[PDB]
DNA sequence: TGCGAAATTCCATGACA
DNA sequence: ATTGTCATGGAATTTCGCA
DNA sequence: TGCGAAATTCCATGACA
DNA sequence: ATTGTCATGGAATTTCGCA
């Protein structure tokens, strides 16, 4: 009333342009704008009007404004609309993001064999000799892969298999996702006994185990081809697939995983004989030069509308296994620490500290 | 002549019978001739079946050009000859009652026998679980001649389990008491 | 032998360069190339060598060649390798494509309301009053949507709902996917009785029903928001969601679906009053002008390595629901007719004529 | 004064009781005042519950500014008054025993009564399934005054079901025989 | 004939099983 | 015999209010 | 110092639940 | 407290064989 009273008699108020005539009609302040005659509500009524318009279909900025503009006009309407969108909890946790994650990191290839293993399970598969799963262990530097059939993706089957594997050599680090077999205290106990550091992916992000996940594709693809026109008896083929892939050339590297691990082919078909006249020490010297000079990709260009996390920013974690007709995002949380451009620590919706990938985060809209 | 290389010649032999350990009685010993690298596989018998089963695990990692052995029944069988021919493996046999291989391999098989005996006393039924750490010990043991471990010669790197505290390998006086009692 | 005999004594054969010395050793023809001494096998042995190298891990062009090149050399090796890759049935049906589909068509918006309906089912949802599914009917021109709850996605529930809907008006065309409720002869009978042409999407391609699929997103998104902090009692909310979305502005169009259908808002909140002084005939004249002048998108740019179908080309249809460790593609088939750049008729793997989207096709590699 | 528009005034009334048709006995008639467009809803009684249920289906498509009716019990109840107030609908009542609406609506309700009667004879229990085609016929019927059908005035387009063959609407001599017998 | 701010338009992003 | 769609909110661009 | 063809390298595409 | 990967086959680019 007070601000709108001076407007009717003709005085100037900031925000309201002078060139329009503000009059009273049916007990309401109005104005004759080019679109039509609109009502100017008082300051105290505007938050309620924006909320009523928004809640019709929980619309975003422009769709909400177009409703309000049918009846009303006031200075800086979209500012009051955006104010309410940032306070609507239902919209924040249900709506999708329209900002992509920043470009992926390509972490350095481990320097030596047995510096970092990547392990993961494939399955369930069609039963073969009572076995349903495959433990895949990929050496990060060489790509050399070990396959073990198991009846379940369990800690006991993982320990059994890795005890046989570690007969040849102990690794510094074992990377895995947060599956039940790898997160158990029995597995952490097994790793600490042997001086192995357990490294874990951010949750719900198989890209982080991408070295072994990509090897799973080749394992399944070769198994599929060998089983064409046959029953899926894959248990007997795992030794064949393991040997075949370990001796398969990577076109970009010009080397097989076997060659990167041993520096010399074994008695397999089409074995390389280029280092036949060198001694083993001369051969191992050439291997150390080959290992350091391998091709390594770089971070790709960011997409035109990406976001990168900043300390203190309001962000929302993606709900892992969201139920039907339930929100896809958690409530807003704060970025405590930025571990790298793709990984952050957040103050979780429960209260905990949680390390997450930005692929499972959106920046909270409207600040 | 060409320099000696890994996977040129695997030397295989059986150790046993041993006391039962989770149903296993024998150990198939595979030693790479050039590096001295050792693989150990527990078996229930010194048969062709158990050999073919154990060597199928090994030959899915690396295939040797030659396998050398004594004239034991499992190695001279025609089933094992056909197994070797399918994988392109030449079989090589020592003369009966004259087991000869190489100084490095003879000394390696000596270490394996004595290292097993030292850990058998006290816990003679628990050697199945100790085979991993036995292999790591053997494969990260220093070689006086070549001045590199088997691990170093096979992979071309240092190991994450260097056995710097070299084991005595001989039996103590108390370990002879419990060994002579059994 | 015959070709290689003249090579040893020194005569020139096409393909074999003159500047290298071709000699015999251990009963085999060899040559001292810069990489090393390689064996030249006779013409009759080469197909077997390529097949042996390929079948180790069913590798592509370069990975197969790198095996062969360890031992052998002959003129135009990759030509013989590519020859075998095109004959390997296991590789053709298992491997992935590395050519993207051509850019999407944006078909013309239907000219009038009730020219084309798009119908589809949402569900199953959490049980609400015994109902599990929602029949969604979207008018193509206006976007005006009708919602009906059903207990199953069935023909009888579809006919029940559409009889109530068609009380207001009969459509020319009803578009749907190839779901069981719409492909039944009972539904075709129901449509022919009323003069309605049944249009069907290409199989396993919900993009083609994208008008109603996109509306499903808004229906689910609004239901999710209204049910936050409540049990998922969605049956009572369908009338509310239907009314809310039908009166929601599309920012790019500047109109609600209700406005495009009727040309005037009903007694809903924030109703538009711009045509209050016009007659209905003047109002309907302005509506016909608005309907024709709506924004319409255009075909986006093709990606740098896309393919477009040509008549007579060998293509492979994607397997619909492929079992574990089974190929993802069918055997090669031939393009009979190109209906548009994104849609073709093929001579199916069974023998039938099949209309498919190119999103479910790859061009057979190696010709 | 402002020109008349669709959704300005819905005119509602009940027709019945009719013979049972799949458990339904009455028809709620809703006619838009400006266009003449008709909606028909079958109900089991002329109650406030059945009215609110049927009009909730209609008001999820379009909400009228005013609903007009006679002083029937279902329309004068306080439950229906609260229903209308929640949706911002003004209720308007004709004087008792003087039902007045408009010439276009009076003639429309006349058509509905006679069109139902003509299809009731012969198949008096099957009018539930015929309500769709009855509405299409009424809404694609030519208007002498406005020179456009209700469909044309509501949607601003021609229809895909033009009823060019105009029905006689009167009863034939044989249809009077079966009507007078019942 | 030009400035600062507001209003409008642009459009990449993502999800409809 | 057929074909993607469009709400969303920061950013880019245009228009407004005033001089 | 240059041509046509072969060989090599490039890299978008897609799938690892 | 952590991070995508790489086989694939047409296309683009470089190298080869010869002059
Ligand atoms: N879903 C899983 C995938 C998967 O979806 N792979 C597809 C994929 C997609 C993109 C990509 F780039 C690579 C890629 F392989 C997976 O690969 N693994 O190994 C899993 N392992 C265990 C579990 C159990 C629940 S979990 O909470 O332990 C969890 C959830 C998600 C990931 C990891 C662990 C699920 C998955
Ligand atoms: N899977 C179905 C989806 C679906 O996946 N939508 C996700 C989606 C993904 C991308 C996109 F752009 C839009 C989009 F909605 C779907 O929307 N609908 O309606 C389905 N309706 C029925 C059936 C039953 C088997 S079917 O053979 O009848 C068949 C298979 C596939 C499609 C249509 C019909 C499955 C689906
Ligand atoms: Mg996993
Ligand atoms: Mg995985
Ligand atoms: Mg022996
Ligand atoms: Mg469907
Ligand atoms: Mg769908
Ligand atoms: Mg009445
Ligand atoms: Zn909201
Ligand atoms: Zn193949």
């Amino acid at each position: 009333d007070a601000e709108l009273d001076q407007l009717l008699q003709g005085h100037y108020i900031k925000g309201y342009p002078k060139q329009y005539t503000y009059f009273l009609e049916d007990g309401k302040v109005k104005v004759s704008r080019p679109e039509g005659v609109k009502i100017i509500p008082p300051q105290s009524d505007r938050q309620k009007i924006v909320l009523q318009a928004h809640n019709l279909a929980h619309t975003g900025r422009e769709a909400t404004l177009l409703k309000i503009a049918n009846l009303y006009w006031w200075p800086n309407m979209r500012k009051d609309v955006v104010k309410q969108l940032g306070r609507c909890q239902q919209c924040l946790i249900t709506n999708a993001s329209n900002k992509a994650s920043g470009p992926i990191l390509r972490p350095d290839r481990p320097q030596k064999p047995f510096d970092k293993f990547f392990i993961d399970y494939i399955g369930p598969l069609p039963p073969s000799q009572g076995y349903l799963y495959v433990l895949v262990v990929v050496d990060g530097m060489t790509g050399f892969t070990w396959l073990y059939p198991t009846k379940a993706p369990s800690t006991s089957a993982t320990v059994k298999s890795l005890n046989v594997l570690t007969s040849i050599a102990i690794p510094k680090v074992i990377h895995s996702d947060q599956g039940a077999a790898f997160t158990s205290s029995t597995f952490a106990e097994w790793a600490k006994e042997r001086g192995i550091h357990l490294e874990f992916s951010t949750p719900y992000h198989p890209q982080s185990s991408g070295k072994v996940e990509r090897k799973n594709s080749d394992i399944k693809r070769l198994l599929t081809k060998l089983l064409v026109g046959r029953p899926t008896k894959w248990y007997d083929l795992l030794p064949v697939v393991q040997l075949a892939l370990n001796n398969t050339y990577s076109p970009v590297l010009k080397y097989t995983p076997h060659q990167l691990l041993f520096g010399i082919d074994s008695n397999t078909p089409f074995a390389n004989q280029d280092t036949l006249d060198l001694t083993r020490e001369e051969e191992l010297s050439l291997l150390q030069e080959i290992r350091t000079s391998l091709y390594h990709p770089s971070t790709p260009p960011a997409s035109s509308r990406s976001w990168s996390p900043v300390v203190g920013q309001l962000v929302q974690e993606r709900v892992a296994r969201p139920a039907s007709l339930r929100p896809r995002w958690h409530k807003p949380s704060t970025v405590l620490k930025v571990l790298n451009p793709r990984t952050v620590v957040i103050l979780d919706h429960l209260g905990n500290n949680r390390t997450v990938s930005i692929d499972n985060l959106k920046p909270t809209s409207h600040q | 002549d060409r320099p000696q290389k890994p996977f040129d010649k695997f030397f295989i032999d059986y150790i046993g019978p041993l006391p039962p350990s989770q149903g296993y009685l024998y150990v198939l010993v595979v030693v790479d001739g050039m590096t001295g690298f050792t693989w150990l596989y527990p078996t229930k018998a010194p048969s062709t079946s158990a050999t073919v089963k154990s060597l199928n695990v090994l030959t899915s990692i690396a295939i040797p050009k030659v396998i050398h052995s004594d004239q034991g029944a499992a190695f001279t069988s025609s089933t094992f000859a056909e197994w070797a021919k399918e994988r392109g493996i030449h079989l090589e046999f020592s003369t009966p009652y004259h087991p000869q291989s190489s100084g490095k391999v003879e000394r390696k098989n000596s270490d394996i026998k004595r290292l097993l005996t030292k850990l058998l006393v006290g816990r003679p039924t628990k050697w199945y679980d100790l085979l991993p750490v036995v292999q790591l010990a053997l494969n990260n043991t220093y070689s006086p001649v070549l001045k590199y471990t088997p691990h170093q010669l096979l992979f071309g790197i240092d190991s994450n389990t260097p056995f710097a505290n070299q084991d005595t390998l001989d039996l103590t006086r108390e370990e002879e008491l419990s060994l002579l009692q059994e």
